[PDB]
């Protein structure tokens, strides 16, 4: 069960697309914030763990179709990671 | 190496257009942006606009009259700034420079002089100034070389072609029947000239012409 | 859009004072702002990113302090090379802006001017004109007044004078003035002279030369 390193390998490639394509949408939009990569990187990870501190968002119709992209596939992928390391600790949990 | 490179000098006739260029050299990035500053003499920076190469999207200050439209071309690593139906109000420095997409620019070219204007480009005349021969010499001397009757803007002095650094003024062109006239000075210890050879560099771009003239004593 | 502004736009110190640059922002950018370097026909460099971050090349004594909407540059120990025009910009919001810049000035000791008169050359004259050119270099203050003459009586007409910014390797200051004349007129006179009034001195440094 080595998929769970494919959904952690999805949710790497979403984050890294989410940064560059927000960047790409959010630029030229007086106002915005979502402008550079590194801290693209972390709202793509704010977004996929649903946490949503609201530090950094997008403001263009292109930047959130993007963030809506990341919410789909990065909310998903995430899920599958934490499924798979709640399930490793609940095996770790009948060796007692 | 010169990471970003960039033609000297550009002239434009009033209503005319241009095409400049920044050649990128050293690690290029998908994140790379290149963005173009105009500088109107005496004046501070004012942003353009930004492309990104490996997509091909641009953006432009807002706050201006927009004249600018940008495009890239990865084969050769070029930004080009197409620059059009240009005013007076147009004649300035224009820098590249590159973001590697976080916020500050790390390396900038040298910049393109443009001028708009409808006069006809002269390559310069370089004449040597050496000392009368009623001239006290002290401990240092001081020569110079004259460069009269040019345009446009600008002229690049150097001294035994940037060996001689220290001790060099160049003085701002001043212009006169649309035609720029300026002067360079150099000090070396008077023991040293003529014994060892003191030559002055002058390059106009704009007519892509490259002068050497040695200062001898007397004709 | 972000307005930085730079104020005071002039800065005058002494060698080896302390120095700070003030920039601040029209609203709160956190600590994106970055500092840039512009000498006398130069491009700009950069000094610091993110308002404290050094860059490598850059002198130890350059530093940056700051956050929300006042940013301050500084330089510890201010020296001769240090001369020009400093620019901040941020990158918090789009567009990416700059500040209008402050100037530095450095107040060195007093310097007379160095005077070097030239006559024009073979080659110039055998073109038609004729140009005496007048060298007065590395003086302070700025405040300076040349005067020319033509066998002993004082010349207006033909003369084009230059000033140096304050020069970034001594701190002072350096005119060209620049006598041009036609061939036969300059060929129908005896003794050229510039004369350099400066504070440093109450009798002119003159220079002269006899075409004779
Ligand atoms: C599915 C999720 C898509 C994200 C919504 C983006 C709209 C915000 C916006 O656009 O903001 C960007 C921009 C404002 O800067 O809006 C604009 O100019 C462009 C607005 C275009 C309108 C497209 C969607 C509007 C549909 C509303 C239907 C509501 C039922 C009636
Ligand atoms: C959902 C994918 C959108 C990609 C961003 C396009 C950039 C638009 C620039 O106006
Ligand atoms: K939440
Ligand atoms: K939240
Ligand atoms: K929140
Ligand atoms: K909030
Ligand atoms: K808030
Ligand atoms: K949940």
């Amino acid at each position: 069960w080595r998929c769970a390193g494919a959904a952690t390998v999805l949710l790497v490639i979403v984050l890294l697309a989410g940064s560059y394509l927000a960047v790409l949408a959010e630029r030229g939009a007086p106002g915005a914030q979502l402008i550079t990569y590194p801290r693209a990187l972390w709202w793509s990870v704010e977004t996929a763990t649903a946490v949503g501190y609201g530090d950094l968002y997008p403001v263009t119709l292109w930047g959130r179709c993007v963030a809506v992209v990341v919410m789909v596939a990065g909310i998903t992928s995430f899920g599958l990671v934490t499924a798979a390391l709640a399930t490793w600790f609940v095996g770790q949990c009948q060796q007692q | 190496q010169v990471q970003l490179q960039q033609p000297g000098a550009e002239l434009v006739k009033p209503g005319a257009s241009v095409k400049l260029s920044c050649k990128a050299s050293g690690y290029t990035f998908t994140s790379d942006w290149i963005h173009w500053v105009k500088q109107r003499p005496g004046h501070g920076l004012e942003w353009i606009g930004e492309i990104i190469p490996s997509y091909g999207r641009a953006n432009y200050n807002e706050k201006i009259q927009k004249k600018a439209t940008l495009t890239a071309d990865k084969s050769s690593s070029t930004a080009f700034m197409q620059l059009s139906s240009l005013t007076s109000e147009d004649s300035a420095v224009y820098y590249c420079a590159r973001e590697r997409g976080d916020g500050y620019f790390a390396v900038w070219g040298a910049g393109t002089t443009v001028t708009v204007s409808s006069a006809k480009t002269t390559p310069p005349s370089v004449y040597p100034l050496a000392p009368g021969s009623a001239a006290q010499t002290n401990s240092m001397v001081t020569l110079g070389c004259l460069v009269k009757g040019y345009f446009p803007e600008p002229v690049t002095v150097t001294w035994n072609s940037g060996s001689l650094s220290s001790g060099v003024h160049t003085f701002p062109a001043v212009l006169q029947s649309d035609l720029y006239t300026l002067s360079s000075s150099v000090t070396v210890p008077s023991s040293s000239w003529p014994s060892e050879t003191v030559t002055c560099n002058v390059a106009h771009p704009a007519s892509s012409t490259k002068v050497d003239k040695k200062i001898v004593p007397r004709d | 859009d972000i307005l930085l502004t730079q104020s005071p736009a002039i800065l005058s110190v002494s060698p080896g004072e302390r120095v700070s640059f003030s920039c601040r922002a029209s609203q709160s950018i956190g600590t994106d702002i970055h500092w840039y370097q512009q000498r006398t026909n130069g491009s700009p460099r950069l000094l610091i990113k993110y308002a404290s971050e050094s860059i490598s090349g850059i002198p130890s004594r350059f530093s940056g302090s700051g956050s929300g909407t006042d940013f301050t540059l500084s330089i510890n120990s201010v020296e001769s090379e240090d001369i020009a025009n400093y620019y901040c910009q941020q990158s918090n919001r789009w567009p990416f802006t700059f500040g209008s810049g402050t100037k530095l000035e450095i107040k060195r000791a007093d310097a007379a001017p160095t005077v070097s008169i030239f006559p024009p050359s073979s080659e110039q004259l055998t073109s038609g004109g004729a140009s005496v050119v007048c060298f007065l270099n590395n003086f302070y203050p700025k405040d300076i007044n040349v005067k020319w003459k033509i066998d002993g009586s004082e010349r207006q007409n033909g003369v084009l004078n230059s000033w140096t910014d304050q020069d970034s390797k001594d701190s002072t200051y350096s005119m060209s003035s620049t006598l041009t004349l036609t061939k036969d007129e300059y060929e129908r006179h005896n003794s050229y002279t510039c004369e350099a009034t400066h504070k440093t001195s109450t009798s002119p440094i003159v220079k002269s030369f006899n075409r004779n």
